[PDB]
RNA sequence: CUCUGGCAUGUUGGAACAAUGUAGGUAAGGGAAGUCGGCAAGCCGGAUCCGUAACUUCGGGAUAAGGAUUGGCUCUAAGGG
RNA sequence: UACCUGGUUGAUCCUGCCAGUAGCAUAUGCUUGUCUCAAAGAUUAAGCCAUGCAUGUCUAAGUACGCACGGCCGGUACAGUGAAACUGCGAAUGGCUCAUUAAAUCAGUUAUGGUUCCUUUGGUCGCUCGCCACUUGGAUAACUGUGGUAAUUCUAGAGCUAAUACAUGCCGACGGGCGCUGACCCCCUUCGCGGGGGGGAUGCGUGCAUUUAUCAGUGGUGACUCUAGAUAACCUCGGGCCGAUCGCACGCCCCCCGUGGCGGCGACGACCCAUUCGAACGUCUGCCCUAUCAACUUUCGAUGGUAGUCGCCGUGCCUACCAUGGUGACCACGGGUGACGGGGAAUCAGGGUUCGAUUCCGGAGAGGGAGCCUGAGAAACGGCUACCACAUCCAAGGAAGGCAGCA
RNA sequence: GAAGCGUUUACUUUGAAAAAAUUAGAGUGUUCAAAGCAGGCCCGAGCCGCCUGGAUACCGCAGCUAGGAAUAAUGGAAUAGGA
RNA sequence: CGUCGCUACUACCGAUUGGAUGGUUUAGUGAGGCCCUCGGAUCGGCCCCGCCGGGGUGCCCUGGCGGAGCGCUG
């Protein structure tokens, strides 16, 4: 549906919709401006977030979250939560006694902005650390790369 | 146990007395202590009863309404002396302050004046 | 703990204070001041273990009370005042002036300086910002802040500051090929010239510095402190000229010095 | 007392967490303000670091801004009509950060006439003559009158807003935090946001 | 408990309110000491939300056991054509 | 120092264990002349404690009318030393112990663009147009005096007295400027109209800090919904700042005069910014044994979204409405630990195996729990309140406790 | 001198930062040593004082940086939706 | 080699709805603190204003007793 599917009204707090639309301007359609920011560190803001209509206060690009700290990647595992997904990170732990490695994993729940519409299970996502968004969410999805696909039969 | 104003019951009760209530001085800042106090109504079971005369009668009580004791020492602030002595302004304010005389046997007589503030 | 710590164990004291293990259990524990306690010298050690003027803690207490110690143009009675880096310790009764600069081994050394070269001081601007009514402010590596600076001074530059006035006499721009001094880490106390400033967004910048002998070393941007215009240092460098020498050559330097003195 | 700690919760996997210390003061919570509408009663609570927080138990006057006209006036709150958090907060007439409330529109009417010189909020006119007959005419000169009709072509109020000016009450959304700042500032609803909340109120009872 | 319909209290009435009885209640403190024996009486009890053991032919035990709530009034949500 | 030896057989080669062998680390036994260092009620009982001490503090610079001394130098507010007390600060450090605690603590790393911060240092303190100021008000200590109580570092009534305690509250800069409101007036294309500009009387707001809303884009970020500007306003009587404070030498101006105005060095003080000491919650990786613990979490927040509450701040921290999520054989969950973590210690070819109660860093606790006052900082215990367990005095009416501090 | 890598990692080398104490270890006749961080030169007596040291190494795994690209994993153009 | 008989020691099963000591909790009661809503034992100020009074000249500048304004308020 539209962006008003709840008990409150969503809007980007930096945007004033009611900019005195009088006869000097044709009403309508005066398309409301969209707040968007470059998150830095070389990441490119997606075109969907530039011109989309969704509201997400936790979005890295159209929300009030700043990426700072560690940048790291993972593999999407589940997508059965609202605006947030869990990713699995595989690494090897070294054991000195046996001079061999040990395969370990840690699941991380990360916030997935609606700008990344084209996200399946198994994709590679780069996440950046932000302020705690939920009880167990501290990373926000910055870039989505397909998993040897981009073509579907 | 001292009697406290406003308790409003004959007998003894325990109160969490904070700073500057009554019947308690704190040993440190913010300290509150639970103490036993006596109610404000009097009865037979009281050791003493502090009473204050508010007006005079027909004659003098022996040993009470006679040999009036002076205030130990006079005013100090430069305005509390003006109110007591009707000083207007710069009427030799320093000299009008009360000068207390000191008289000890093992010493010469001498009078002592206090430092006046403001 | 339930509040601020006001003790410093002798073992836990910074190494460059060069304190021993047997005199006592505690350390000066410097008071709060313009410099962090890890890279500051309390006045107590400076007048007891550096110059040996005082023997014990109460002896350095008497000298500070008599008010001849004058740090950065101001008399300081604090026994544990944090001196810091390139601060002028002027004792006028004895006529000696000290500029507190690290030696070659990353330790503060006694640097006697001339009286007229004590009237100024170098400083590293750390944050630049504009205050109310549009007044630009400037805070240095010390806790000293000034208003109305020259708009060409940016962050991590050097400002030529004269004492008793607090104004900016001149300034040194941060640029490639400028003489600097490292103020922290392994390369602490090494005099050299900027060769390259690589930058890392979101992280600390790394700069590459080459000394007079040609040795090239790197460090973080927060440990850089430019003290010269290109090649010429603006302060009297301490003995050793801020040059780092490996274990091989101070040994033969002792043998040569011993043989000459023998 | 009330604790804001994270160690009393279950960990992410669902296991139980054993506390390694008792409650600490820095992780405390205080009882809710539950700000009502009434004569001003503001309590001061001392918070971390010796600072001061203004508990606002009761408010009756707030500072609401028109926004589209850049007009901010100190007006009186009447009641609370909608609350996105809980429906009970409206029932008990409690002022929270985002609840929408009805405010008196007289100060905005006064500014409108003294700035635009067009009847707003009036039904038929010629009823408050001892002042309105003077504000409309002012017998002003060539340039001031020429300065007033240049404020006329942009003089227009939305149908939803002018309808509420007829009723004498404007519904507005609080923007401040009573119980923290001790005051109930906000903004007047316009546009799609105003339409969205009118639909919500209508669905509530209409 | 009441309306339609039906009746006159069951083959007599009146006056009193003794014992003993028949039928029905209550009883301080104790709580089966009564008795062959808890006989008799008493306790519990509906519904909602929890929570339920040994054992077992795995079906049961099971309303196991144990605990909380329950009125009135004013509302608010959800469940349709 | 990269090491072996005795023992199964009538005898032999093995497997294999037992015993021997060396270190250190607790106890114990015997013995002990010198000297330098030096651990030491951790292990069982974080079991119980008599007694004594362990946290107090004044400079010239907040307040001295104690005779407790004392210069008197003698006609004066206060010479000076000063007990007591009010005030300010400290008492949240240190010291002790290791019971709890198994992604918890802790270590390395990183963030607060998600916060607070006494003090120190440096900024700021005429930026605000608005009948005491040559200094305003009341009480209270200490002190005198009357007691009560078996008892306590218990206190009441009565009578004084001060502040850098507690309140109140100006002048001054200050002449104005700016932005709105605009009485009117003037120059105007002039012409019978519009006119394009100026002045302007009169009223309203003007600074920093706070809470909103709006506009534009002097410096800064990797990235602000940053900093700084502009506008409309707010600015909480348990209510922000806009000095009613204290010493040191003492001087200049004298037209007006002649009795005032000016003056330096400090101290104390502050709203706010920066800094320092931090603190707090977070990022990544890392922990022993156990499956005779395989499925846990989710009514009672479990995972996430929205809007709030609360908190110093980000966050299910809490509430309401929603979605059904979240973690697990890569060992979840549960249980055990004779588990405080680490730096480190012992052994020493290499690899490892044990040990770290214990002087340094971090955490936790103060008999067991729980809840709070003050303060910048405590869920403090050589602070308070309550309960539980112990336990002290009593005239039985009450009162007082916390050695896992040093002894 | 500004921009990207014509994959992404593991791996290896370098650099940064990595508390002290402890360990290894430089210097130093504590009367030797365990230790400690001290100490040494002349004095003809004016020496109205001179020269030093208080190094360095290691710090596992994880995180940051810059070189190499052999081994190992992972991808690009197959309905061309390719350069 | 095993039963059987005697003697010691070690565990095992076992009626006793056995017993004892810890830990985590359901439910009920619930001290105490804190917050909110009340409450008002007391304690001040203004209105003093029955009066003597009075001064710029009965129109009070007031020196204070004193009723108490039977209120406004902290
Ligand atoms: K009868
Ligand atoms: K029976
Ligand atoms: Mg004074
Ligand atoms: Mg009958
Ligand atoms: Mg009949
Ligand atoms: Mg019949
Ligand atoms: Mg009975
Ligand atoms: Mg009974
Ligand atoms: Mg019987
Ligand atoms: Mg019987
Ligand atoms: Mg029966
Ligand atoms: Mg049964
Ligand atoms: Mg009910
Ligand atoms: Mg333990
Ligand atoms: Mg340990
Ligand atoms: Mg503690
Ligand atoms: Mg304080
Ligand atoms: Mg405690």
């Amino acid at each position: 549906a539209d962006i008003q599917t709840e008990r409150a009204y969503q809007k980007q707090p930096t945007i004033f919709q009611n900019k005195k639309r009088v006869l000097l301007g044709e009403t309508g359609k005066e398309k409301l401006p969209r707040y968007y920011k470059n998150i830095g560190l070389g990441f490119k803001t997606p075109k969907e977030a530039i011109e989309g209509t969704y509201i997400d206060k936790k979005c890295p690009f159209t929300g009030n979250v700043s990426i700072r700290g560690r940048i790291l990647s993972g593999v999407v595992t589940k997508m059965k939560m609202q605006r947030t997904i869990v990713i699995r990170r595989d690494y090897l732990h070294y054991i000195r006694k046996y001079n061999r490695f040990e395969k370990r994993h840690k699941n991380m729940s990360v916030h997935l902005s609606p700008c990344f519409r084209d996200v399946q299970i198994g994709d590679i996502v780069t996440v950046g650390e932000c302020r705690p968004l939920s009880k167990t969410v501290r990373f926000n999805v910055l870039k989505v790369t397909k998993a040897a696909g981009t073509k579907k039969q | 146990f001292p009697m406290k104003q406003g308790v409003l019951t004959h007998g003894r009760v325990r109160l969490l007395l904070s700073k500057g209530h009554s019947c308690y001085r704190p040993r440190r800042t913010g300290e509150r202590k639970r103490k036993s106090v006596r109610g404000c109504i009097v009865d037979a079971n009281l050791s003493v009863l502090n009473l204050v005369i508010v007006k005079k009668g027909e004659k003098d009580i022996p040993g009470l309404t006679d040999t009036t004791v002076p205030r130990r020492l006079g005013p100090k602030r430069a305005s509390r002396i003006r109110k007591l002595f009707n000083l207007s302004k710069e009427d030799d304010v320093r000299q009008y302050v009360v000068r207390k005389p000191l008289n000890k046997e093992g010493k010469k007589p001498r009078t002592k004046a206090p430092k006046i503030q403001r | 703990a339930r509040g601020p710590k006001k003790h410093l164990k002798r073992v836990a004291a910074p190494k460059h204070w060069m304190l021993d293990k047997l005199t006592g259990v505690f350390a000066p524990r410097p008071s709060t001041g313009p410099h962090k306690l890890r890279e500051c010298l309390p006045l107590i050690i400076f007048l007891r273990n550096r110059l040996k003027y005082a023997l014990t803690g109460d002896e350095v207490k008497k000298i500070c009370m008599q008010r001849f110690i004058k740090i950065d143009g101001k008399v300081r009675t604090d026994i544990t005042y944090p001196a810091g880096f390139m601060d002028v310790i002027s004792i006028d009764k004895t006529g000696e002036n000290f500029r507190l600069i690290y030696d070659t081994k990353g330790r503060f050394a006694v640097h006697r300086i001339t009286p007229e070269e004590a009237k100024y001081k170098l400083c590293k601007v750390r944050k630049i910002f504009v205050g109310t009514k549009g007044i630009p402010h400037l805070v240095t590596h010390d806790a000293r802040t000034i208003r109305y600076p020259d708009p060409l001074i940016k962050v991590n530059d050097t400002i030529q500051i004269d004492l008793e006035t607090g104004k900016i006499t001149d300034f040194i721009k941060f640029d490639t090929g400028n003489l600097c001094m490292v103020t922290g880490g392994a390369n602490l106390g090494r005099i050299g010239v900027i060769t390259n400033r690589e930058r890392h967004p979101g992280s600390f910048d790394v700069v590459h510095v080459k000394d007079a002998n040609g040795n090239s070393f790197a460090t973080r941007l927060s440990n850089i402190f430019v003290i010269g215009k290109g090649n010429k240092p603006w302060i009297s460098l301490p003995r050793g000229k801020g040059i780092r020498l490996t274990i091989a050559e101070e040994r033969d330097k002792r043998l040569a010095a011993k043989q000459s003195s023998g | 007392g009330i604790s804001r700690d994270n160690w009393h919760k279950r960990r992410k996997t669902g296991g139980k967490r054993k506390p390694y210390h008792k409650k600490r003061k820095y992780e405390l919570g205080r009882p809710a303000a539950n700000t009502k509408i009434g004569p001003r009663r503001i309590h001061t609570v001392r918070v971390r670091g010796g600072n001061k927080k203004y508990r606002a138990l009761r408010l009756d006057v707030g500072n609401f801004s028109w926004g589209s006209e850049c007009c901010t006036r100190k007006t009186r709150i009447i009641d609370v009509v909608y609350n996105a958090s809980n429906n009970e907060l409206v029932r008990t007439k409690t002022l929270v950060k985002n609840c929408i409330v009805l405010i008196d529109s007289t100060p905005y009417r006064q500014w409108y006439e003294s700035h635009y010189a067009l009847p707003l909020g009036r039904k038929k006119g010629a009823k408050l003559t001892p002042e309105e007959e003077e504000i409309l005419n002012k017998k002003r000169s060539k340039k001031i009158q020429k300065k007033y009709d240049e404020r006329k072509k942009n003089a227009k109020i939305s149908s939803l807003l002018e309808e509420q000016f007829q009723q004498g009450k404007l519904l507005a959304c609080i923007a401040s935090r009573p119980g923290q700042c001790g005051r109930a500032d906000g903004y007047v609803l316009e546009g799609k946001e105003l339409e969205f909340y009118l639909r919500k109120i209508k669905a509530r009872k209409g």
